[PDB]
RNA sequence: CGUGAAAUUGUUGAAAGGGAAGGGCAUUUGAUCAGACAGGCCAGCAUCAGUUUUGGUGGCA
RNA sequence: ACUAAUCGAACCAUCUAGUAGCUGGUUCCUGCCGAAGUUUCCCUCAGGAUAGCAGAAGCUCGUAUCAGUUUUAUGAGGUA
RNA sequence: AAGCGUGUUACCUAUACUCUACCGUCAGGGUUGAUAUGAUGCCCUGACGAGUAGGCAGGCGUGGAGGUCAGUGACGAAGCCUAGACCGUAAGGUCGGGUCGAACGGCCUCUAGUGCAGAUCUUGGUGGUAGUAGCAAAUAUUCAAAUGAGAACUUUGAAG
RNA sequence: AAGCGUUCAUAGCGACAUUGCUUUUUGAUUCUUCGAUGUCGGCUCUUCCUAUCAUACCGAAGCAGAAUUCGGUAAGCGUUGGAUUGUUCACCCACUAAUAGGGAACGUGAGCUGGGUUUAGACCGUCGUGAGACAGGUUAGUUUUACCCUACUGAUGAAU
RNA sequence: AUUGCCGCGAAGCUACCAUCCGCUGGAUUAUGGCUGAACGCCUCUAAGUCAGAAUCCAUGCUAGAACGCGGUGAUUUCUUUGCUCCACACAAUAUAGAUGGAUACGAAUAAGGCGUCCUUGUGGCGUCGCUGAACCAUAGCAGGCUAGCAACGGUGCACUUGGCGGAAAGGCCUUGGGUGCUUGCUGGCGAAUUGCAAUGUCAUUUUGCGUGGGGAUAAAUCAUUUGUAUACGACUUAGA
């Protein structure tokens, strides 16, 4: 319901998430996928990496340059996900696609906004415990991706910054629930505790 | 069906498509991997190549039968004078690639860069750094703040050279501006060295020394429009051949009914950019020196210069470097010499060459002197009159 | 009319890279543009302040020639003649309706303006 | 040299144009246009009839 | 081979709109009904006649002599 | 599992089914002491609607003919143009504006050389291709002057 | 898996049987093309397949070494020069690491060539009374057009 | 003498007929192994894992998306007094679709978060989840005028102090003062007629135009010219 939607993409398997993001653009939604990186796909990564070779040697015969484009990156390889759940070949289409932004890890400014998940489409809640699978940064490493290791380190940096925006937010909301804890037993918290607040 | 005869196929896939190239410096593509511990230093030089002559020297290959005599071996001369630094560019590591964040300039440039931001430099106002030099007015105060910026930032540090081709015999005015890595030392460093460095001259000597395998990258001799016969060398047609001979006969099968990107077709010739590698340095030439073409086994004091000048470039006055065999490009054409990719330990690299004898005669024909002393000791008196 | 013309530098001067130089053609329309501006001297128009308002060239009816061919065939050889016209000219120098809802809107905001 | 069509063309104006264009159903937008005051236009609610759909609840075997 | 760019029988005109079981085409709208490529015969096999299928005109009458169906009863058959 | 085997519901949507309206077709009927004048008219009831080849029926349009409207028209007939309007399911019909200049329609009938997208159809006209392919055999032209609106090409002189 | 393999079915083979795959054989069919998709071979050039000749790394042997044989991953990279023949096919000489097999309208004729087939001239043999016949031999016998679109090779280029 | 012929012949082009040069890292196949159950043993495999092919992907090389991107230089007056930035005044232009708030740890899931304590751990104890059904916010002529009480907080506006953030920073944290409002609590007045509903107009891009406040005072192309280039364009040069 929110005017843009972050979806962190870690833990996510990249069919069950991009089906969900097909349908959510289609009908009008913003969203925002980050760490596409973190990416999963069912099946060990030997079979996957099979698969994109199957895909790579997919090409126009007489002039390569005009035939299929085999995107590396685990941004784009989920955007190509995406594009087959979505008519994009229409004007509707387009416009969807116009509504959703992939990134690797998380640039700015959607490091500092909330992140959402899809249970939905969640690697932990839909596949079976004891079934191998797949990262997409490994996966696109293995094809000619070239910037997990920057990925990696400006992940890095992001996250530490985070940590210590996080102890600064655990201190805040430690005194605010001190407050409230305090704030029991007077006149008003009874009344709001018998209607339900 | 089948071939019924197999042949390799005529060309090479990889340095396609045959067109121009973008312009007529060609780019580095890629520097040398960085060892931080050593000294700041370039890793490329830019010079005009002059030309080419002859050496004699000793092959030191044992195993080799010409082992422990002479050689005679073609070489290639740069004129290399010594570049002017001129600024330092910063890049940021980003997941969509390097990426530049800022550039600073020195306080003054010279006239014949200058030269390079204009296309009519006689009708120009001249006003190009004109306010960029207003920074340096009071201290400096926004140069530092876009060092820092630099420093703080920016995982690779490039530095901003322009020749001196007022030195070299062209007939161009104007410099050739370009970016070299600058490896060694940390991020700060890196800065330091330009900031040191800003207004100043690099010599060619500082960069390469004798023996190093260097890599050569320059736009090739343009050819213009050439056919398949000459621009892929594929077999040329028997005599009997209606509507053409310098062709190739089949251009395709029925299917795929398309003609596909892997068949010779005419078109552009040359003007590619090329980087050839692994090209021994024979000789760092001194400019500030007669005996350019001297070694210890001649002491005739004669300079590097052919005698009556290269051919379509002119004489050489400044430092120069001589490389082994042939490189890309021409004659009067920009070129980079860029330090190995790789240390190379194959004792054609690491074998430490002495010059014995340098080719100075005319280019300009048969030439059979070397000095004109040598031509007025064999002729003798003419009839020419003092 | 451009297919398979050559290339030129001057075309520069409008962003196309096919351009001419028809002698022919400039000369019967600058001959027309004389004319005009006699007209215009005639009539008492103004001539630092004329410019070419209508131009029009029109197909005239072809005239007939013919061509010979191989193996004894005639074709066609035609001229494409010109009608050609030109004018130069001096350069020159609501009900609304309102529901009662919206009228009372616009009531309502008037006697609450300041 | 009566009238003066179409194919095809020039100028002007309007519109749209990522490897055709054209069309069918429906609507948006722009343009343009006909009629009616002695009901014309678009609607809202209530009580009914016809055809349905979706609930809540009651009594029996 | 040649016999006026014409030759295994020139050119011109007429008979001549020569015949063609063969190819192509066969021009307004709406409404109702609506097929056959199967029988026999033919110097018959790219055709026709004949019967069948279809339309139209209806006529004599007015719920029946009836029926691409079953049951009951009684036959027949020589395939699984 | 968004795979396989099986089971249970909910849901989606055909020009199919049900109901209703409207069109047409067929069938069965009603309707004359003013049917409160259309009896091939008006009205009631029920069912039905795919379609090549083909058959039949009812209509639209064109040239000319008999009759009629004592029809239209130089105050504009016919024609043509018109992302202007109306009527008809349609064939088509009617009107407004522009252009034009001398004849032309409605209705009841008669008559036919009567309706075109095709036939490598006929005749004429016009395109894209396209300012394109090309205007390259025969050795070769140049300078000045004259004439002229205009000279590579005319004239004269000089040269080759 | 009966046997061969000195003994030992399966190192390598493998009878009698039996299950398949392929579409580079030839049959079989007659669906497309008879207002025509240029019918052999070669030359040239690119690409694809693997059922791998060589090369890389291996596993097995009746692998002591050397040399061989069988098998795996594997089509990345190569696979030739000639005498004869129009030949595809074939055979031989020789080099080589090797001289593996195929497809792409039996790839490729507005790319060529035209030796062959396959028009019209002519000879021979057999057959036919004859005109003539012969997937029998022999010799001579016109190989057209791109300037369009796409594709491809190169070259400009408005707008930010 | 259609380059008359012959010998030599610079330059240019060109020859496995000449010379130079043609990089090294990772992941893997087959296979061989490690540990190790199923199956108390065995086992290269089931979970993990080592090496390893002319393989693959990179390094490197070629091109550079003409609708991919970045950094930097200069940006036109006495040249229809032009250009740019800021503010407010009026017009047009449209909306892939505002209608309180995109409300920021990381990792794991056969585990975690929060709080507390210690001897600072892969610790003890307590508690929580079982969905955001949350949290924050939210009353007032689309939100008026005004009197107080309590408190010294909340919050808006510009202004200012300091710091941090380069992945696309363009945002976050802040000090201090001024100026409003406050629904934390208690009052007074106003609202009507949009008539029983008509989104009942409150938003954000862009393009101009005018006004008044700062800021700067160029290039590019053609034409000429070169030949490191070239069919033509283009490319590379030069000219007050
Ligand atoms: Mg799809
Ligand atoms: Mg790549
Ligand atoms: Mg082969
Ligand atoms: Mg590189
Ligand atoms: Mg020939
Ligand atoms: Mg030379
Ligand atoms: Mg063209
Ligand atoms: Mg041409
Ligand atoms: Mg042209
Ligand atoms: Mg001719
Ligand atoms: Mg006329
Ligand atoms: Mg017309
Ligand atoms: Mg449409
Ligand atoms: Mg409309
Ligand atoms: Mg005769
Ligand atoms: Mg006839
Ligand atoms: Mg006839
Ligand atoms: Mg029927
Ligand atoms: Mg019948
Ligand atoms: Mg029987
Ligand atoms: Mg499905
Ligand atoms: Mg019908
Ligand atoms: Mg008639
Ligand atoms: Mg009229
Ligand atoms: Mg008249
Ligand atoms: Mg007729
Ligand atoms: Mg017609
Ligand atoms: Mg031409
Ligand atoms: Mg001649
Ligand atoms: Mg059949
Ligand atoms: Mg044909
Ligand atoms: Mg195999
Ligand atoms: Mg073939
Ligand atoms: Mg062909
Ligand atoms: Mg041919
Ligand atoms: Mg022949
Ligand atoms: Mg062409
Ligand atoms: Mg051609
Ligand atoms: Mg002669
Ligand atoms: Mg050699
Ligand atoms: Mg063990
Ligand atoms: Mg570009
Ligand atoms: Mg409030």
């Amino acid at each position: 319901v929110e005017p843009v939607v972050v979806i962190d993409g870690k833990g996510h398997l990249v069919g069950r998430l991009a089906s969900v993001v097909a349908k959510q653009l289609l009908n009008g939604q913003k969203i925002v996928v980050v760490r596409a990186e973190e990416l999963n796909i069912s099946g060990e990564f030997f079979r996957n990496k099979l698969k994109y070779h199957d895909f790579l040697r997919k090409a126009t015969a007489f002039n390569k340059t005009r035939g299929p484009f085999h995107f590396r990156a685990p941004s784009r390889i989920f955007y190509k996900a995406l594009r087959g759940m979505v008519s994009h070949k229409t004007a509707r289409g387009k416009a969807a696609l116009e509504r959703l932004k992939v990134f690797e890890g998380i640039p700015p400014p959607y490091d500092k906004k909330k992140r959402v998940v899809v249970p939905q489409a969640l690697r932990v809640l839909r596949l079976k415990p004891g079934r191998k699978y797949t990262t997409l940064g490994k996966l696109s490493t293995s094809v000619g991706w070239k910037y997990e290791d920057v990925v990696a380190k400006l992940e890095a940096k992001r996250k530490v910054s985070s940590a210590e925006y996080y102890a600064k937010k655990r201190a805040f909301t430690k005194k605010v629930a001190s407050a409230n804890a305090t704030a029991a037993e007077s006149d008003v918290a009874k009344q709001l505790a018998a209607l339900g607040y | 069906s089948h071939r019924k005869y197999e042949a390799p196929r005529h060309g090479h896939l990889g340095f396609l498509p045959r067109k121009r190239a973008a312009s007529i410096r060609a780019r580095v593509k890629a520097f040398p991997k960085d060892d931080r511990s050593k000294p700041v230093a370039l890793t490329s030089f830019l010079g005009y190549k002059a030309g080419m002559t002859t050496i004699v020297r000793d092959l030191d290959r044992p195993g080799s039968k010409f082992h422990k005599r002479e050689v005679v071996e073609a070489v290639t001369v740069v004129d290399t004078p010594p570049v002017v630094v001129v600024g330092v560019v910063g890049y940021v590591e980003t997941p969509r690639g390097l990426r530049s964040l800022t550039t600073v300039w020195a306080e003054h440039l010279s006239d014949e860069v200058k030269r390079r931001f204009y296309k009519n430099w006689y009708k120009s106002k001249k006003k190009a750094f004109t306010k960029y030099s207003a920074k340096y007015a009071q201290d400096g105060a926004g140069i530092e703040r876009e060092l820092a910026r630099i420093k703080k930032y920016a995982s690779v540090v490039r530095v901003l050279v322009h020749t001196q081709i007022r030195k070299t015999p062209l007939a161009q005015k104007k410099a050739h501006l370009a970016e070299i890595q600058l490896n060694g030392g940390s991020i700060s460093e890196k800065v330091d060295w330009a900031r040191e460095h800003f207004e100043k001259t690099v010599a060619v000597d500082s960069v390469f020394e004798q023996n190093e395998m260097i890599d050569a990258i320059a736009v090739t001799k343009g050819h213009g429009f050439e056919g398949v016969t000459h621009r892929w060398g594929t077999k040329k047609l028997p005599r009997k051949t209606h509507r053409g001979l310098r062709k190739v006969a089949c251009i395709g099968a029925w299917h795929p009914a398309h003609v596909m990107w892997s068949v010779a077709r005419a078109g552009q010739r040359g003007y590619h950019s090329r980087t050839s590698i692994n090209h021994k340095i024979y000789r760092v030439g001194k400019g500030d020196d007669e005996a350019n073409g001297a070694t210890s086994f001649d002491r005739t004091k004669k300079t590097i210069t052919p005698m009556g000048g290269f051919v379509h470039y002119g004489e050489i006055k400044n430092d120069f470097i001589m490389v082994k065999g042939c490189i890309p490009g021409n004659r009067k054409r920009i070129v980079t010499l860029r330090k190995s990719l790789y240390t190379n330990t194959s004792r054609k690299a690491l074998e430490e060459v002495s010059l014995k004898w340098i080719d100075t005669a005319s280019k300009f024909g048969k030439g059979r002197f070397q000095t004109p002393a040598e031509k007025h000791a064999f002729m003798g008196t003419l009839k020419k009159d003092l | 009319f451009n297919s398979s013309i050559g290339r030129t530098a001057q075309g520069k001067e409008f962003g196309v890279t096919k351009a001419r130089w028809p002698a022919k053609s400039v000369k019967f329309v600058q001959g027309l543009l004389q004319n005009a501006a006699a007209n215009a001297e005639a009539k008492g128009l103004d001539a630092t302040k004329l410019y070419v308002s209508h131009i029009q060239v029109n197909q005239a009816p072809k005239q007939r020639r013919r061509t010979y061919r191989a193996h004894g065939r005639i074709n066609k050889y035609e001229s494409s003649p010109s009608h050609i016209e030109l004018v130069v000219t001096e350069k020159e120098e609501k009900v609304v309706r309102l529901t009662s809802r919206q009228r009372g809107r616009i009531a309502a905001q008037k006697r609450i303006a300041a």
